[PDB]
């Protein structure tokens, strides 16, 4: 998720090597964005690293 | 000096109470990392019956109890309305934390 | 010491909330499935009333549970009511819509009536479904994928 204050672009990363790497465009809003990879799942750990 | 007693599914080895509950392995919480991959025989129970928040969350419920069982004191007769008398009798319940604390 | 326990009458009741007409009572056995399906709204409140006893000098007989549960089919949910047993020995529900709009938290649609009964005592623990009564009233998943509407060049 590509967030400022409400998400701008969400997709999905996809597997390459061993990291999961997503290439796309900025939108025309400029700002501060940050990137946030949230990880919920049934049972494993809660991910989250924000940039 | 609850229990969670079931009238359906009583196992043979009881005292006369009922008060042993044989829980099926279908009434689970269906997440392979927690309760392993493997396929499950019914399971033994003799407990108290607590209950969650269906609006909550951060808990989950890794066993819930059976379609019949109630959980009240198997000596006086029911007055109030039992506490979690159905399906959302919980068996074992488990909390993932904000710090992931299990 | 254990004992057998018997339904001897329940009487599924359509009482109109209206005075001028009487009630429609139909009656129905312990191992049966009622013929066609009971309708409770606001004009139409639903009424069943049930005595239970032993096969021996079954001198009103109680059990310690005795839960009415109504099953909704379409979408799972599912009601579990308690059972008041009158000073006449007889045990009686009535399944109103304007009282017991909490409970269903006001939803509308087709429900099963299930009846649990069975204790400590009894040898058989009975659950066979009345009828079908329909009954009408007035996160850690993936997100929606969005992209991003870019300005028009002219
Ligand atoms: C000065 O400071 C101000 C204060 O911050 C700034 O004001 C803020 O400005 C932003 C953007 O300008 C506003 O955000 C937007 O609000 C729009 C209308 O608001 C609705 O809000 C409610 C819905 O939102 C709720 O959603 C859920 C529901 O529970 C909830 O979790 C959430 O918290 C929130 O409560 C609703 O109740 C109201 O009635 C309003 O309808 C809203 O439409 C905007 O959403 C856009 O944009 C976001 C991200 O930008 C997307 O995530 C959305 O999906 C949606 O996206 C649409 O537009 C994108 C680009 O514009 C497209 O990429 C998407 O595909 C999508 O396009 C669809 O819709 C288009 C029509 O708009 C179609 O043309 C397309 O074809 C698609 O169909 C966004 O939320 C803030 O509300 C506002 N805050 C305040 C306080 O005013 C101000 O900007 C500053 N000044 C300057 C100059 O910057």
């Amino acid at each position: 998720e590509f967030v400022r204050i409400d998400p701008f672009v969400r997709t999905f990363l996809k597997k390459k090597g061993g990291k999961y790497s997503v290439q796309f465009k900025l939108p025309d809003v400029y700002g501060v964005f940050q990137f946030k990879v949230d990880y919920n799942r049934l049972g494993y750990t809660h991910l989250y690293s924000s940039t | 000096k609850t229990a969670v007693i079931d009238h359906h599914n009583y196992d043979i080895s009881d005292l006369g109470q009922h008060t042993l509950i044989v829980a099926d392995t279908e009434n689970l919480l269906k997440a392979p990392t927690i309760v392993g991959k493997s396929s499950l025989n019914p399971i033994l129970f003799r407990g108290v019956g607590m209950v969650a928040d269906p609006d909550n969350p951060l808990v989950l419920d890794i066993l819930t109890g059976s379609s019949t069982s109630y959980s009240f004191f198997p000596d006086k007769p029911i007055t109030q309305y039992p506490h979690a008398v159905g399906k959302n009798t919980l068996l074992i319940a488990g909390l993932q934390a904000r710090n992931n604390a299990r | 010491i254990s004992t057998e326990v018997g339904i001897t009458n329940v009487d599924l009741s359509t009482v109109d909330k209206d005075q001028s007409i009487a009630p429609k009572t139909t009656r129905v056995t312990y191992p049966a499935k009622a013929k066609g399906t009971f309708i409770a709204d606001s004009h139409q409140n639903f009424a069943l009333f049930f005595q239970l006893v032993d096969v021996n000098t079954g001198a009103e007989l109680t059990p310690h549970q005795t839960f009415v549960r109504l099953h909704n089919q379409k979408t799972g949910q599912e009601v579990v009511f308690v059972a008041e047993p009158d000073n006449k020995n007889v045990y009686k529900f009535e399944l109103d819509t304007s009282e017991r709009k909490i409970e269903f938290d006001s939803a509308s649609g087709t429900y099963t009536l299930y009846l649990i009964i069975g204790d400590a005592t009894l040898k058989n623990p009975i659950l066979w479904n009345v009828a079908d009564v329909v009954i009408k009233f007035p996160l850690f998943t993936p997100k929606q994928e969005i992209q991003h509407l870019f300005r028009e060049p002219e």
